[PDB]
């Protein structure tokens, strides 16, 4: 197995930095999916499931791996990656390189430029776990079939505070969604009821759920900033599927219910 | 004792204060002809700590040693200091008492209990490895590090340059090294290959305080076991660090 | 009907109720003047706020007074519920409706076109203590800058079961004490001191209330600008705060608390 790559573009670093910090905070231990033309974070289980595309020739200069079958499946913690790119802000340059020293590691190599000549180092060995060619099947990106109903997202920020103050409720919420762009938030206790009523939401091309606010809750989390497509899909079943694609980096959502 | 501490002085016994937190629970106080000697001692007597302040302020005592608990003087500093005069004197009970601003006084009587000094065998001119660099450079060696880190290893690779590993005791851990030039140090005096393991939540209560004030922090190290000593000096102003260096057998006592 | 109250400003009503948010119920008075939130513990300490009818963009009640105990953090938590960060330019329309007894508290919000309905049950078993605080037989009374007692209460808190009270026209002339494991911390305040507007000691005084009581009081002592420290006869203690609303107009919120024998 090889594996190096190489960022040198600030907003690239920078932006990757941040999608770490999103991850880290929508799981504990992801998997890291490595080829030639992209990257992505994947996991399944609660059974929420998370699929993040990235496409790699827009964030590395130099980027280079060897799988006949080019691709590799990683799994270690969201948390070491975050804290092994947080130094990497104020940074010359990046170097994630494949390491086996001691154990098979992830080795994030930091170049720290400072008033010093001499340049400063910072080398993490992110502990990795390969993943055998056996469970590659349950790692793929997760299917979305056909949504009963496919509205636009009001703005995320909005849609978190509500949440917020209907966890203090409930552990519940049943997420309602119309065809005139009608989105609602229902939440009932034997004492107290809140609904929360969205309108004018796009859907050019009724649905409820009983989703845990806990996990709905998450997911907004995870977003700091607007994105440039929020669509919900619902499937009146048992299932809410988030597709984000802020720029050009893809997150899928998945929700069950019951 | 009789003690006035004004103006900038002030938050500078309140940041010694807070570094002596981050490694004991009991405050050693004893005034002596050359200042006023603040102490302190880890629980498992493998970190020891001094600040000597050379008349920082009005000195004074006698008309004296003594041992509060660490966390009960720091509330004093904690938030109260944020303050144009502080006067520690003796009644009867340490009292500190606060001469804040629109005249609002805050009096402290902390009781206290009347012990012995905390002497401790040192010796930086006989340890053999040597190292001197300015505090916020370090300070920015040990930010790669997580701040729950619990021990950091320094070394001396190959090619005159000083390395921080991440310590650690089939859940692996990530393991973080910085490497720092020699062009980052005033002076490098070490010989490749040594290595020692020490506490870093510890070693930063005393780099935060070397660091507000812009000064220059120097340690000496020996071999695997014996104690490290830091130290730093100010124009008025004394203290030095001395922590456990762990073995092989042993689990870093001394 | 049998209770509406428009406001094109929550804030005008949540704001203050945080600084009487102590405790998890409280109960509401509503009459011509307007309404009345007062929430007690222990039975030694009563937070009472006031929110007079001008405030309201729209106020009523019919025939004589309405009366309901209701949970006071689920209806902050409503109120606020789109986010306490609004910035200047936004803001949220809230309208109030409760029908008698037996109905459930209503609260009807907007932000952007985005509504929200509660529905807040009305539970009242009530039995509220009455404080026969009057100013007929007040001994000691001061009125200081609420910015000086901010760091006076926050690092107040101690292992101290208690907080000493003394107001005197001799050396101490406004002292608060404590008395922990660490020892005891006194906190002074000298007359013909910018902080102190008003001084009206008449003799010495020495109160102690526990301590565990009057902390929530900085829930208030952070949102008023001046606050009235009173005492009576009887040793309670009364403290008066005075909140401006984000319109301007002015608003009040007084605790109670009885000393400790």
């Amino acid at each position: 197995m090889k594996f190096r790559a190489k960022i040198v573009d600030g907003a690239c670093l920078n932006h990757f930095t941040r999608i770490s910090n999103m991850i880290a905070k929508l799981a504990k231990t992801c998997t890291l999916r490595i080829s030639p033309d992209k990257l992505n974070f994947i996991l399944c289980d609660g059974g929420v499931s998370m699929w993040c595309e990235l496409e790699q020739e827009n964030f590395f200069n130099e980027f280079q791996m060897e799988g006949e079958n080019n691709e590799i499946y990683l799994e270690l913690t969201s948390e070491n990656l975050s804290r092994a790119l947080k130094t990497a802000q104020n940074a010359r340059a990046l170097k994630i390189k494949l390491t086996n020293k001691h154990f098979p590691c992830l080795t994030v190599s930091v170049e720290l430029l400072s008033m010093s000549s001499s340049s400063r180092i910072v080398t993490h060995d992110i502990p990795i776990k390969v993943i055998p060619r056996k469970l590659w099947k349950d790692l793929q990106e997760p299917v979305v079939p056909d949504p009963d109903v496919s509205i636009y997202l009001p703005v995320l920020k909005t849609m978190k505070s509500v949440v917020e103050k209907m966890k203090n409720i409930s552990n519940h919420l049943v997420i309602e969604a119309n065809l005139d762009g009608e989105l609602n938030l229902k939440i009932e206790t034997e004492l107290v009821c809140v609904t929360t009523h969205f309108k004018d939401l796009g859907n050019p091309p009724m649905a409820e759920v009983h989703i845990d606010i806990r996990k709905l809750l998450q997911f907004l989390a995870g977003q700091q900033v607007n994105p440039t497509k929020a669509l919900c899909n619902i499937v009146n079943n048992k299932m809410v599927h988030f597709d984000l694609l802020h720029e050009d980096v893809s997150l899928q959502y998945f929700i069950p219910a019951l | 004792m009789k003690c006035l501490v004004t103006g900038g002085n002030v938050k500078v016994l309140g940041k010694a204060v807070h570094s002596l937190s981050r490694i004991g629970d009991e405050l050693y106080l004893e005034p002596l002809e050359d200042g006023l000697s603040l102490r302190t001692v880890n629980s498992s007597r493998s970190a020891y700590a001094c600040f000597l302040f050379a008349p920082l302020f009005f000195q004074q005592y006698q008309a004296l040693r003594c041992k509060i608990l660490m966390k009960s003087f720091l509330s004093v500093f904690r938030s109260l200091a944020m303050v144009e005069k502080c006067c520690i004197s003796l009644n009867g009970r340490l009292v500190v008492q606060l001469h804040c601003k629109f005249g609002v006084r805050k009096t402290h009587n902390l009781s206290f209990q009347d012990c012995e000094s905390l002497q401790a065998v040192f010796d930086p001119a006989s340890c053999p490895h040597m190292l001197r660099a300015p505090a916020r450079v370090l300070g920015e060696a040990v930010l790669p590090f997580s701040p729950a880190l619990a021990e950091v290893t320094l070394g001396i690779g190959r090619g005159r340059r000083v390395i921080l590993r991440s310590y650690h005791e089939t859940a692996k851990a990530m393991v973080t090294e910085m490497c720092l030039g020699e062009e980052d140090f005033q002076q490098l005096q070490a010989q490749e290959g040594v290595a020692i393991t020490f506490c870093l939540k510890e070693f930063r209560g005393l780099l935060s305080f070397a660091e507000s004030a812009n000064l220059n922090l120097s340690i000496h190290f020996d071999a695997p076991g014996r104690p490290a000593i830091f130290t730093i000096k100010d124009s008025l102003l004394d203290g030095h660090f001395v922590l456990a260096t762990l073995s092989d057998t042993d689990s870093g006592t001394t | 009907y049998s209770l509406v109250a428009s406001l094109d400003n929550v804030r005008n009503l949540s704001t203050i109720l945080k600084a009487i948010h102590f405790r998890e119920h409280a109960t509401c008075f509503a009459t011509k003047n307007g309404i009345k939130v007062t929430v007690e513990n222990a039975k030694c300490v009563q937070a009472n706020a006031f929110i007079q009818a001008g405030i309201f963009q729209e106020f009523k009640v019919q025939e004589e007074s309405v009366t309901f105990r209701i949970n006071l953090t689920v209806l902050l938590d409503c109120l606020s519920i789109f986010g306490s960060s609004p910035m200047p330019g936004t803001l949220t329309a809230l309208r109030m409706c409760y029908q008698g007894y037996g109905y459930p508290l209503m609260l009807f919000l907007e932000e952007g076109g985005v509504v929200t309905v509660c529905k807040i049950n009305t539970q009242e078993p009530e039995e509220t203590l009455d404080f026969d605080f009057c100013s007929t037989n007040v001994i000691n009374k001061i009125i200081l800058q609420s910015e000086g007692l901010r760091e006076a209460f926050s690092e107040l808190d101690m292992t101290s079961e208690v907080l000493q009270i003394t107001m005197s026209p001799d050396k101490p002339y406004f002292r608060l004490s404590t008395f922990g494991n660490a020892g005891s911390s006194h906190l002074d305040y000298p007359k013909d001191s910018d902080l102190m507007e008003a001084f009206h000691c008449n003799q010495t005084q020495v109160n102690r209330y526990k301590i565990s009581l009057l902390k929530p009081s900085t829930k208030a002592l952070v949102l008023s600008c001046k606050v009235s420290i009173r005492t009576d006869n009887r040793g309670f203690l009364s403290l008066q705060y005075m909140i401006r609303n984000e319109d301007g107009q002015i608003c009040f919120v007084e605790y109670y608390c009885c000393p400790d024998e």
